[PDB]
């Protein structure tokens, strides 16, 4: 009994080796759970749900404050400068895999990986600009 | 505790004085050198840079305090002799609202009695923004021989410290084990002298009130105002002024504590008469303040065994996240006499800002509210002192993990987790401090882009409605409310800034209901920023004082050190003093940026004049509704309308805020002649003075060398400092005076 | 090896750590002690050799550095290579650099005068 | 990285060493000082510039140069 | 050569040393010499403009009169580009006229304070990209470091010079257009 | 509109909840701020609003502060006796043993 085991173990047990407010015990579960990082899929699936969760609010802003906000056309300017903002975040996302080319051999997280998950958020970010935009029709 | 005195350790004789530089043996033998003589007061004041002998530290800061405490004596004693001399004091007490304060005269040697300013009462002079008036008034202070008597009384106490001051060192001395009671040093100081102070002048304004408020609020001539012994004298005077005197401590010990109710009351609010608070509220106020003092101030070790102590009281405290919580902080404070420097430069510096908010909003002294320009001086005055004086905070917390903190001795889990995750601390204040940057001045620049664009601020204008009226005002609205709900024994509410609808006027405005609006949530969060990134930079100087990623061996270094060299791409100006340096220029940011929002924003909406055929109507009435949003309203209605009061004076008596208006730029942009050039340049620059002088031999035996790398940063944020406050201070004083 | 304990985080689980090269100091340590790491809080120095990771050259020589001034412990640290090169880049002579030494050499050694003529005659 | 170069000045006073961080300079015994010691740097891989031995460096014009030259992560003194 | 930072900081120090340093130093000498030219130049025409030539000869002889009659005066109608009301033709170079004193002041963020201290702040950035989960992916190509110490007095030198530039090319036109 | 209890397991979702809901309450808050949406989503809900919607402080908007009050006073209450228990819960809890 040296120093009486750590005095009481920095507090009731804390340990939380990859925790600390990063991603609590229950958080990096979820993130593993999460789909932009998620476990035991490839191809398309790590994406996808990425532009499905980005473009799916990139309506939200330009809808309600944007430089367009106060005739009736503007349900269209929230659409619009997302949808343009969407093909050039795209390119400024696919050309990272692009500047990456030191692991040809783990494709997954370099090159055939990474595009197999922006060629998903592409198709996400679009439609779900896309399904965000067909929510609101029937109450205006 | 106990009386462990070491007489007669130093002796009294000038062999001292006679050696420039006998502090130090390094600062004696060799003052070949110009940087020697400016290292001979740099290092002055640092006294743990001579002796470590604590017992001699504490021996030789104490004799400091005595010392400052002397120049302070002498300092005050001054005022009262400036109030009876040349003054218009008198007068003013008799017409106080025709007759503007004045206590400083000029005279006739080169044409410069154009500084006599009029103000009246028989007396010419230069306006005060001092509040002396005020507190001599609230004092009951009326005939010039009530100053002259207090001057002399003075003059013995300022030499009773002196003669002090030289008393414990060349005459006494008290040993080290008197000063580890810091038990007893607080059962003194929150008892002996907050007790005892806020206990004495209570019972002073209990029988000086009625010079003041029975008599001088009815309308009685100063040679009609009876004398304050006489009201003593005859307890049957004080009885017919207060129904209440004629028990004289009688149900004071019955506990019929409700026959002192008339000069102890809780009114709230301010008085239609006076201008300012109620003098019968604050006296009942320091009575409370007293007892809590006189409970508050028994609370630790002496030598009877009971009560607490700041040992386990500290060794107590613990906590999941702490650790080894507050443990060894006893140790921190009571050895390092810089530990307990920081901790009360940071109270007592953010303190001095917060009575300045008080002061503004419920005035505490008759004939203040009024006074604007007093009122003005006075916040932005305690302001800044605190600015000062939480950077100072700052450039000590930062001297303790290089000067008092070993990793053996004093001990803390908190700091240290405070230094062991120190790259988090920061990160977050880093991250908050953007996100409060790139949008409170972001959204200057925005709204600054949308007027200069088009129809951008029309619509714009929906927006202004968000934010301002949304949060905040329930808090208004609660205070509205407070008195009679959560306050039954109060019929007013803190201030009338809370009161909506209700102003109180005495030919002047005193207080508004200030309502928010427009861009009060700008120019808080414009705060907000500069206030982050002060803290950010202070709290990195003080926790990565110690250990640093750079450079590992930072503690063989220093404090107020350049830097290291060329290496790693750069190393400069890494020093904890620096991010002082630095941070002393975030406060400034800061408190001027504090200082214009209050300052403007008062004439804005808060002070003004009042007419019968109609309600208000402001000094600028009702501007910052719009020229606040953007950038270019802070110097299209706000630096640029301010010329008509500054230059504009020449004709009249107030062209000396204009001569200081225009030199303090000179030593500001003075101050750019330090901070952006290189002594490597400058030293080259002496040495050809140098062949000039080596010409006629006129080369001085200390040999010509430039200012020190660091000494000449410390006068650059000197003149930074100087030059930008004596700018404003010339402007504060500008149109305040032209438009009280 | 038994190293001291450390807690805070910041130092450990970087990749720029993992793909750079890293240092690797020891020290004799006859008897438990205190210490504070040239880049963390403070900690209890364990009895016998302890390895440590470092990230930066001036923190593997500041520490011994340090460890000079309290007491008298010779030194070593052990330099890695990005790959697995281990070479002994700290005391190849294992005579203290500033105290003389029998194994002696040049390396870049301008024998000129002291206004410039930077051109070398002989670099070996 | 630096190019260090040891003027003929040298006294053998070890104040490079002494100052250094790194230990980019090394003392060797030589037949032509007071003391017998010359600086000599032979881990200039690892030298990152910081001149601290100039401030060391007794002589009237310092006898440890150390050029300017060019920069690597060796040199540049960072973590990552 | 030219372009090197110091010799180093011991030796009473060798800041700011080299022959591209006294460029740096001289560059801000041009700046105010040629401005004291210039407002110099704008009142022998703004005097005789509007006629009234005994303003100068009478006030310029101090400088108050230099404050009063030019900073102030002649920006009326500048600031007046898009007052609380209605906004005219002096808009754009009313903005300009503050995006200067942004500019100018933006130089003082590289002048005033020195590199190391961002080296110690980028380095927290740094350790903060690769701890937080998700943005750990992202990885860069060149190492974060401050700007060279060279390169740090030239960008803030090109800041202190085109925000001094646009300081006064915005107060020109717009002071010069709005009264004739 | 349910109980949602199911198992001890599900306890852990309990605490996590209610985390959200007092951030929902906040965010519900601070989405109806705007002094422009507030006049069209007030009509249908009330018989009131026919005539005229928006009762600033008169009734509706005081609501938030009366609920605000009450639970104050009641927290406050129950740790001023938490202070009077002297080390003995008297309060039941549906916690130990699973
Ligand atoms: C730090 C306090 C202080 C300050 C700032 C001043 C300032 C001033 N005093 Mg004064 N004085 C003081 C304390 C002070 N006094 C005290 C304690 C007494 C004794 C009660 C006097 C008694 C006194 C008399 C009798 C007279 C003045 C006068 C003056 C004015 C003329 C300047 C001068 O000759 O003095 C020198 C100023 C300085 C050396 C700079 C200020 C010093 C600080 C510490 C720096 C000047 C504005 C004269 C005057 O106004 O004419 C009517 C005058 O006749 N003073
Ligand atoms: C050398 C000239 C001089 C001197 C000696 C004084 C002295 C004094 N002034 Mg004064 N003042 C001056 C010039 C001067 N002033 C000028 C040119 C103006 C602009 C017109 C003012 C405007 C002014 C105002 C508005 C007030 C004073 C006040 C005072 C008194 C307060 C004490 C004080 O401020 O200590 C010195 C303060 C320091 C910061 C100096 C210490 C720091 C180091 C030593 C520098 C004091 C006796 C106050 C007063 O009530 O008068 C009795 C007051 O309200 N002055
Ligand atoms: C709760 C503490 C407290 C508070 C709220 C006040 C409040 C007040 N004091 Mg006071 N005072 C206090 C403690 C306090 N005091 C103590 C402990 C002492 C003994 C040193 C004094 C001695 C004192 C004097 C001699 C005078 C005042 C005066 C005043 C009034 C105007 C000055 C001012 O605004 O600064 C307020 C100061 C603070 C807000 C800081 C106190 C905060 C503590 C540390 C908590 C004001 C209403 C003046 C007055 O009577 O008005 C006519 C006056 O001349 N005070
Ligand atoms: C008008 C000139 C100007 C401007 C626009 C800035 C802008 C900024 N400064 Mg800076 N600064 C300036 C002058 C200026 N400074 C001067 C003259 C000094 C010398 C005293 C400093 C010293 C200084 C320090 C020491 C620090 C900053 C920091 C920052 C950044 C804070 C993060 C933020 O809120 O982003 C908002 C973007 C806009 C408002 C645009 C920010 C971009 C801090 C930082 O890096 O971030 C934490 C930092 O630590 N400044
Ligand atoms: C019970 C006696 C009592 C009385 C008669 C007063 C009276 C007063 N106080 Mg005070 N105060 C008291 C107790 C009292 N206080 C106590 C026990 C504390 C805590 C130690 C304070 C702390 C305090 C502060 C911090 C301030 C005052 C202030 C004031 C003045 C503002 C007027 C006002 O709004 O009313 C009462 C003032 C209140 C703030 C409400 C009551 C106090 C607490 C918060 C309830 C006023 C004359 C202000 C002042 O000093 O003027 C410049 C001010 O800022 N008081
Ligand atoms: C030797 C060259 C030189 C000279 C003679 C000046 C002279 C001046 N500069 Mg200047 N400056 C210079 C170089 C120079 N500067 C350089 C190289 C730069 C960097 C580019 C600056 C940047 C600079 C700035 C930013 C400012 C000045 C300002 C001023 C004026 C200050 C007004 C004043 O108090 O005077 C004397 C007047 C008095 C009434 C004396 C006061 C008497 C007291 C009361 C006693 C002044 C006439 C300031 C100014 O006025 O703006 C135009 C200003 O803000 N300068
Ligand atoms: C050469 C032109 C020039 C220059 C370089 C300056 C420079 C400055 N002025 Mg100034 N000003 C000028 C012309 C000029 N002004 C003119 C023509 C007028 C009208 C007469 C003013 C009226 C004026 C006022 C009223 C104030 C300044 C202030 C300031 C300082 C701002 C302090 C700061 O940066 O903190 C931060 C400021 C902000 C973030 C905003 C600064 C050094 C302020 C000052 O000096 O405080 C001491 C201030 O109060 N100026
Ligand atoms: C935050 C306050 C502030 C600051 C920092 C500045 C700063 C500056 N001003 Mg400016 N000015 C200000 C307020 C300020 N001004 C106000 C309120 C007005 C009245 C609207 C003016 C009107 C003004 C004019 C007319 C001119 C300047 C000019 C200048 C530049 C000249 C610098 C020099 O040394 O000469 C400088 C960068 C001069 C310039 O454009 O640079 C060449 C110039 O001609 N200013
Ligand atoms: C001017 C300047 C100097 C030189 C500063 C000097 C020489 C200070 C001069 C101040 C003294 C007080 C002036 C000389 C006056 C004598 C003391 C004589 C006075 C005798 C009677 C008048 C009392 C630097 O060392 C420097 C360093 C780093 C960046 C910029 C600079 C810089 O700009
Ligand atoms: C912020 C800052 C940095 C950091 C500067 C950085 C990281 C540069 C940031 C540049 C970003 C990417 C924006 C660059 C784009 C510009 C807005 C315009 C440039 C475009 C062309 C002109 C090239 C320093 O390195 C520095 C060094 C010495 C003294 C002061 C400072 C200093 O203040
Ligand atoms: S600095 Fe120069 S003189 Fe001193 S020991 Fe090193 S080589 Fe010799
Ligand atoms: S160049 Fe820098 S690191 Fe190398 S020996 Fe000289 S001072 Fe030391
Ligand atoms: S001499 Fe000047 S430029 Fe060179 S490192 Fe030191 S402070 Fe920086």
């Amino acid at each position: 009994m040296t120093d009486y085991i750590k005095p009481y173990n920095n507090d009731p047990f804390v340990g939380h080796l990859a925790t600390p407010i990063n991603s609590s015990s229950l958080t990096r579960a979820y993130l593993s759970q999460l789909p932009i990082y998620r476990r035991g899929v490839s191809p398309f699936l790590r994406g996808l749900e990425i532009g499905m969760a980005h473009g799916y609010f990139l309506i939200g802003p330009f809808v309600q404050l944007g430089p367009l906000r106060n005739t009736d056309i503007k349900y269209l300017a929230g659409l619009l400068s997302a949808i343009g903002l969407i093909v050039i975040l795209t390119l400024g996302m696919l050309l990272y895999g692009a500047v990456s080319f030191t692991n040809d051999s783990q494709d997954l997280e370099s090159v055939d990986g990474w595009r197999q998950l922006a060629s998903g958020f592409l198709l996400g970010a679009v439609g779900g600009a896309g399904f965000a935009y067909l929510l609101l029709t029937l109450f205006s | 505790v106990k009386v462990v005195v070491d007489r007669d350790v130093v002796p009294t004789s000038f062999e001292k004085w006679a050696k420039p530089g006998h502090f130090s043996r390094s600062l004696a033998k060799g003052p070949k050198t110009t940087t020697w003589i400016w290292n001979l007061h740099a290092d002055a004041h640092d006294f743990d840079s001579h002796t470590s002998s604590l017992e001699e530290v504490s021996r030789k800061i104490f004799s400091a305090h005595f010392g400052q405490l002397a120049i302070i004596f002498i300092w005050l004693s001054g005022m009262y002799f400036h109030g009876a001399r040349f003054s218009n004091y008198v007068a003013w007490l008799s017409n106080p609202t025709g007759i503007k304060p004045s206590a400083q005269v000029v005279w006739p040697i080169v044409g410069q009695q154009i500084l006599n300013a009029d103000v009246g009462g028989g007396m010419q002079g230069i306006q005060i923004t001092s509040g002396l008036f005020q507190l001599w008034r609230a004092s009951g202070i009326v005939n010039e021989l009530q100053l002259y008597v207090t001057a002399l009384g003075g003059l013995g106490m300022a030499g009773l410290m002196i003669f002090a001051g030289w008393f414990h060192y060349h005459k006494a001395a008290p040993k080290l084990e008197w000063f580890q009671n810091v038990e007893s040093m607080l059962n003194h100081h929150l008892a002996g002298l907050l007790g005892l102070g806020s206990l004495s002048w209570a019972g002073h304004q209990i029988h000086v009130s009625l010079p003041i408020n029975k008599l001088l609020d009815a309308g009685v001539a100063p040679s009609s105002i009876p004398l304050p012994h006489e009201f003593i004298l005859n307890r049957n005077l004080m009885a017919e002024l207060y129904p209440s005197f004629q028990q004289g401590l009688v149900p004071f010990f019955t506990l019929n504590w409700k026959q002192y109710s008339d000069i102890l009351t809780f009114k709230g609010g301010l008085s239609p008469v006076t201008g300012g608070l109620w003098l019968t509220d604050v006296a009942h106020h320091h009575l409370a303040i007293a007892v809590l003092f006189l409970v508050a101030g028994h609370m630790y070790r002496t030598n009877w065994g009971i009560g607490h102590s700041i040992k386990q009281i500290l060794e107590a405290h613990k906590g999941p996240l702490t650790g080894e919580g507050h443990k060894g902080l006893y140790e921190i404070l009571t050895t390092s006499w810089h530990a307990n420097l920081a901790i009360n430069l940071a109270m007592l510096g953010s303190l001095s800002i917060i009575v300045a908010h008080h002061m503004y909003a419920m005035p505490p002294y008759p004939y203040l509210a009024t006074d604007y320009p007093t009122q003005l001086s006075l916040f932005t005055h305690h302001m800044w002192i605190g600015g000062f004086c939480i950077v100072g905070a700052g450039a000590h917390a930062a001297i303790y993990m290089v000067r008092d903190y070993s990793p053996t001795v004093n001990f803390n889990n908190v700091l240290d987790r405070m230094i062991r995750h120190r790259d988090a601390i920061i990160s977050h204040l880093n991250w908050v401090c953007i996100f409060l940057g790139m949008h409170s001045f972001g959204l200057y620049i925005h709204n600054d882009t949308m007027r200069a664009l088009g129809r951008a601020q029309d619509m714009f204008s929906d927006t202004a409605i968000q934010l301002q009226p949304v949060f905040a005002q329930w808090i208004q609205q609660i205070h509205t409310l407070a008195p009679g709900n959560t306050a039954v024994n109060a019929l007013a509410t803190a201030s009338y800034a809370f009161g909506a609808d209700t102003v109180t006027v005495g030919s002047k405005i005193a207080m508004m209901p200030i309502k928010l609006g427009t861009a009060d949530f700008m120019v808080h969060h414009i705060h907000a920023f500069t206030i982050h990134v002060t803290t950010l930079i202070l709290l990195k100087g003080v926790l990565y004082a110690r250990n640093s990623r750079l450079i590992p061996d930072k503690a063989n270094l220093g404090f107020r050190f350049p830097c290291d060299g060329p290496g790693r791409g750069g190393t400069c100006q890494v020093s904890a003093w620096d991010h002082v340096f630095l941070g002393l220029f975030w406060m400034y940011n800061a408190l001027s940026i504090v200082i214009f929002h209050f300052s403007w924003k008062m004439q804005s909406d808060v002070w003004g004049t009042v007419t019968s055929n109609g309600a208000i109507s402001h000094i600028t009435g009702g501007n910052f509704a719009q020229s606040a949003i953007t950038i270019n309203g802070w110097l299209r209605d706000f630096l640029w309308a301010q010329a008509s009061q500054v230059i504009q004076s020449y004709g009249s008596s107030l062209s000396a805020y204009g001569l200081m208006f225009l030199g303090a730029h000179f030593v500001w942009a003075f101050s750019l002649m330090f901070l952006f050039s290189g002594r490597g340049y400058w030293q080259e620059l002496i040495e050809s003075i140098v062949w000039a002088h080596n010409k006629l031999k006129v080369a001085p035996a200390i040999a010509p060398r430039a200012l020190s790398i660091t000494q000449g940063r410390a006068v650059g944020v000197a003149h930074y400092l100087l030059g930008g406050i004596a700018t404003t201070w010339a402007f504060f004083l500008a149109r305040i005076i032209a438009v009280g | 090896m038994p190293s001291p304990s450390f807690l805070g985080s910041t130092g450990g689980w970087l990749r720029c750590a993992e793909t750079e090269e890293k240092y690797a100091m020891t020290w004799s340590s006859d008897q438990q002690h205190i210490f504070e790491m040239p880049t963390g809080g403070a900690a209890v120095m364990n009895s016998g050799d302890n390895l440590l990771y470092l990230a930066r050259k001036e923190q593997a020589l500041a520490l011994a550095t340090q460890l000079r001034t309290q007491f008298k412990i010779q030194d070593y640290k052990i330099y890695r290579i990005f790959p697995s090169g281990e070479v002994q880049y700290l005391h190849p002579k294992d005579g203290v650099l500033p105290y003389q030494v029998n194994k002696g050499r040049e390396q870049v050694g301008r024998v000129k005068s002291t206004i410039g003529k930077n051109v070398n005659p002989a670099q070996v | 990285a630096h190019t260090v170069k040891i003027y003929d000045n040298c006294i053998g006073c070890t104040q490079c060493v002494r100052a250094c961080p790194l230990d980019v300079l090394e003392m060797v015994p030589w037949d032509g000082c007071k003391a017998g010691q010359m600086a000599s740097a032979p881990r200039t891989e690892d030298c990152v510039g910081c001149k601290r031995c100039e401030t060391a460096c007794p002589t009237d014009f310092l006898s440890i140069r150390v050029y300017l030259g060019g920069e690597t992560t060796r040199s540049m003194g960072l973590a990552y | 050569g030219y372009s090197f930072p110091c010799d180093g900081p011991g030796r009473g120090g060798t800041c700011d040393i080299s022959a591209w340093d006294a460029f740096y130093l001289a560059m801000f000498w041009m700046l105010n010499t040629i401005g004291w030219v210039t407002f110099y130049w704008h009142w022998k025409h703004l005097s005789l403009w509007q006629g009234n030539v005994a303003q100068f000869n009478e006030s310029s002889t101090y400088l108050m009169g230099w404050l009063r009659d030019y900073l102030w005066l002649n920006s009326s109608p500048l600031i007046n580009g898009y007052n609380p009301y209605g906004m005219n033709s002096l808009a754009v170079w009313s903005w300009m006229f503050l995006f200067a004193h942004l500019v100018w002041a933006t130089g003082f963020m590289f002048l005033i304070s020195w590199r190391g201290y961002w080296q110690e702040l980028i380095e927290t950035l740094a350790w903060a990209h690769e701890r937080t989960p998700l943005a750990n992916l992202i990885r860069w190509k060149d190492k974060p470091v401050a700007l060279s110490i060279v390169q740090a007095r030239l960008v803030g030198l090109v800041h202190f010079t085109v925000g001094y530039i646009l300081t006064y090319a915005a107060f020109v036109i717009a002071s010069t257009a709005g009264k004739f | 509109s349910s109980l949602r209890m199911f198992e001890v397991s599900d306890g852990e979702p309990y605490p996590l909840n209610p985390a959200v809901i007092f951030i929902a309450l906040i965010g519900w808050s601070a989405v109806a701020a705007i002094p422009s949406n507030i006049p069209v989503l007030g009509g249908t809900g009330l018989t009131q609003a026919f005539l005229a919607s928006i009762q600033r402080l008169l009734a509706q908007y005081p609501t938030g502060p009366k609920l605000d009050d009450p639970f104050w006073f009641y927290l406050i209450v129950y740790h001023v006796g938490l202070f009077a228990l002297l080390i003995f819960g008297q309060i039941g809890y549906a916690g130990y043993a699973k």
